[PDB]
């Protein structure tokens, strides 16, 4: 759900699409991750690695 | 993720974008306000190769 989860019912959130909803939080268009998801996907896991 | 449209993806700038069975719709991530998309509603750019996810459709140019 991502975010949902602590407002009230639980909404089923794609997880490659709540990221462009985090982005579009911190002033990122959300194309950026789309672009380049398998980078984010390799660095996030390298790094809880 | 996104809206295949003449090579080009289009992205909504705000809201979500969402089907019922056939026709597609972009809406907000609080409230079910189905509007048909047009250009003033997302923002182009790059192509349709780079996404994954992304759904052929027809947008409609005011
Ligand atoms: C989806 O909604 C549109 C308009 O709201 C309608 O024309 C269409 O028939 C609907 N499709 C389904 C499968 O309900
Ligand atoms: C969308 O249409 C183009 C051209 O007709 C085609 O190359 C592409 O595979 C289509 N995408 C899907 C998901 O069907």
């Amino acid at each position: 759900s991502g975010w949902t989860f602590g407002a009230g019912a639980a909404l089923q959130i794609p997880f490659a699409m709540q990221m462009a909803y985090r982005f579009n939080g911190i002033g990122v268009t959300q194309n950026v991750l789309y672009e380049n998801q398998k980078l984010i996907a390799n660095q996030f896991n390298s790094a809880i690695g | 993720p996104a809206i295949c449209h003449d090579g080009k993806a289009h992205f909504p700038r705000e809201g979500v974008f969402v089907s019922n069975g056939t026709h597609w719709f972009v809406t907000q991530r609080n409230f079910y306000e189905p509007q048909i998309i047009t250009t003033d509603n997302t923002f182009v750019s790059g192509n349709c190769d780079v996404v994954i996810g992304i759904v052929n459709n027809t947008v409609y140019d005011p």
